[PDB]
């Protein structure tokens, strides 16, 4: 029984910019998320683990910081291959629950 | 509160060679198709490691066996399990193990891993158990007793939770893990490794490199720690607390460390293929 | 490691639907991991439909609880996914998972997925 909404919903930007996106949980969780990229046409590939890390080889214009019932993610810069859409879940109950998404495009 | 169980048989210890196997990378750098001469605290190839089970068996005479005594630390540790299932939870780290002096926890309890250095007061006998229902057919867990005052604490990290199975299976053993311990200035290095097996007794002979996992800032003075395992309560093992209990299977390996020189040979990816001593 | 999800394709009204997940890379015996499925109805929306481990103990998604269940076949590395009846709304593409596991210990799985693989498409009428 948690329930999440994403505030940004389509958000437009150029190639030099900065961008942010909020994912409201509804509960108490505590410093556990995770987010999402996806590409179209493809599979969805894992970014960010846990409040505030990296996997892989993900470039390091990617960061985000955490809290209690607030949470987000910001990009320094952008490049041509920056634009999908993007998703929030949590990693608490056994009921796991996924967010609307937002979507990024380039103006 | 704690008790103490008392239903015990008797056994000297044994001893097991082990093979060529205990390395670690010893720095931070890169190096690739080179033969590099290295010295620092190691293990020595063809070395005396002691051995303990646990494992608890019916029917032909008396033998129950569960083994965790108190042991000196020196100047480092390397440990290495051997199970079928999980049972070896985690350890103590202190030097009095009493409420006049700080000590070290590092405990996992099938929910989330907790490392705590603390002021704590162990009881004699630590350990962790489970329950088998018949009407479940679940291995549902609730137990825990390993100390009963804990105060003044400095440092707490709680981790993410997980799943984990708890059931219990019979045959040959299927997993291998190694683990080495470091105390140096005022931090705590942990360094490991895990590969599987098909083994029903002793330690593999072979190879393999170890790689850095855990470096924390604490500062403790450490001369002695010990081990926390899991035991099974059941239908079948009836009486009454500190008579009633049964052993699972399981056995571990721990060895020392000294001061050497050893001979690396890297690879062309950055792997240790083999070494040797002098 | 690698995965590759295969299954039919046009389906008929509240019939069974049919799906298996061939893994390649990794034994899916000589581990101690999850595996899971997961949909996406076309639009916009994910959900999260089952998780699985080799031999038994079985969980099922909360909602639409009554006619999902989950198997592995061990002498292979697969698994399959069964749906007793199917409705209008059901069509969507269907995606395999495996849950990232533990850092200290081993033996053990998260709550997240990772090393997702391509999904199939199933129709519905
Ligand atoms: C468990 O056995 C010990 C063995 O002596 C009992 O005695 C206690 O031992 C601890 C050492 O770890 C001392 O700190 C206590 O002061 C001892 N108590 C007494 C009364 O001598 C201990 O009492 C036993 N635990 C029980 C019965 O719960
Ligand atoms: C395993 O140990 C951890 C130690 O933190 C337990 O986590 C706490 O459990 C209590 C029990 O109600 C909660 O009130 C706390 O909020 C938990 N801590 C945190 C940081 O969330 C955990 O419950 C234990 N699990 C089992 C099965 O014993
Ligand atoms: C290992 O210990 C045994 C008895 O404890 C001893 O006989 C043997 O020589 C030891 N191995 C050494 C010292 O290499
Ligand atoms: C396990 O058994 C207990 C005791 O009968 C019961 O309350 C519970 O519902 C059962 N199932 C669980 C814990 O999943
Ligand atoms: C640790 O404590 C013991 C307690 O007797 C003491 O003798 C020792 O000098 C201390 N330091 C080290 C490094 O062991």
């Amino acid at each position: 029984d948690i329930q999440m909404t994403q505030s940004p919903s389509s958000v437009s930007a150029s190639v030099g910019d900065r961008v942010t996106i909020t994912c409201r949980a509804s509960q108490g969780i505590s410093s556990w998320l995770a987010w999402y990229q996806q590409k179209p046409g493809k599979a969805p590939k894992l970014l960010i683990y846990a409040a505030s890390s990296l996997q892989s080889g993900v470039p390091s214009r990617f960061s985000g910081s955490g809290s209690g019932t607030d949470f987000t993610l910001t990009i320094s810069s952008l490049q041509p291959e920056d634009f999908a859409t993007y998703y929030c879940q949590q990693a608490n109950s056994f009921p796991l629950t996924f967010g609307g998404g937002t979507k990024v495009e380039i103006k | 509160q704690c008790v103490n169980l008392t239903t015990r048989t008797q056994l000297p210890p044994a001893y097991t060679n082990s093979f060529t196997r205990g390395v670690y990378y010893p720095d931070k750098v890169f190096r690739s198709s080179v033969l590099h001469s290295t010295q620092d605290l190691f293990l020595p190839f063809f070395s005396n490691v002691t051995w303990f089970h646990a494992i608890h068996v019916s029917g032909t005479n008396g033998t129950k066996r569960f083994d965790n005594p108190v042991l000196p630390f020196n100047d480092g540790v390397y440990f290495a399990s051997t199970e079928k299932s999980n049972i070896i939870r985690g350890w103590i780290f202190g030097t009095t193990l009493d409420s006049k002096t700080q000590s070290l926890l590092i405990v996992n309890n099938a929910t989330n891993v907790v490392i705590k250095v603390c002021e704590f007061q162990f009881c004699n006998d630590p350990f962790l158990g489970v329950y088998y229902h018949k009407n479940n057919k679940s291995w549902m867990e609730s137990e825990f007793r390993v100390y009963s005052s804990a105060n003044n604490c400095t440092f707490e990290y709680v981790s993410q939770p997980f799943l984990m199975d708890l059931e219990g299976k019979q045959g040959n053993f299927k997993n291998l893990r190694e683990f080495v311990f470091k105390n140096i200035d005022g931090y705590f290095k942990i360094y490991s490794k895990h590969t599987p097996i098909n083994l029903v007794r002793d330690l593999p002979q072979g190879f393999s490199a170890l790689e850095p996992l855990v470096d924390l800032p604490i500062g403790i003075n450490i001369t002695r720690f010990q081990t926390l395992l899991a035991l099974h309560r059941s239908y079948l093992t009836p009486g009454d607390s500190s008579s009633g209990w049964t052993a699972g299977a399981a056995a571990y390996y721990v060895g020392y460390l000294q001061p050497r020189t050893f001979l690396l040979k890297y690879n062309e990816n950055g792997t240790i293929t083999d070494a040797v001593d002098c | 490691v690698q995965l590759q999800e295969s299954g039919p394709g046009l389906v008929k009204p509240s019939e069974t639907l049919s799906l298996t997940c061939t893994v390649s890379g990794g034994s899916i015996s000589s581990s101690s991991y999850y595996w899971g499925w997961i949909r996406q109805p076309p639009g916009k929306g994910l959900e999260w439909i089952g998780s699985i481990y080799y031999s038994g103990s079985t969980y099922y998604n909360p909602s639409l609880k009554s006619r999902v269940t989950i198997s592995v076949d061990t002498s292979k590395n697969q698994f399959s996914l069964k749906l007793s009846s199917v409705t209008a709304a059901d069509t969507a593409v269907y995606y395999c998972a495996r849950c990232r596991p533990e850092y200290y210990f081993g033996s053990g799985s998260y709550l997240d997925f990772d090393y997702w693989g391509q999904g199939t498409l199933v129709t519905v009428s």
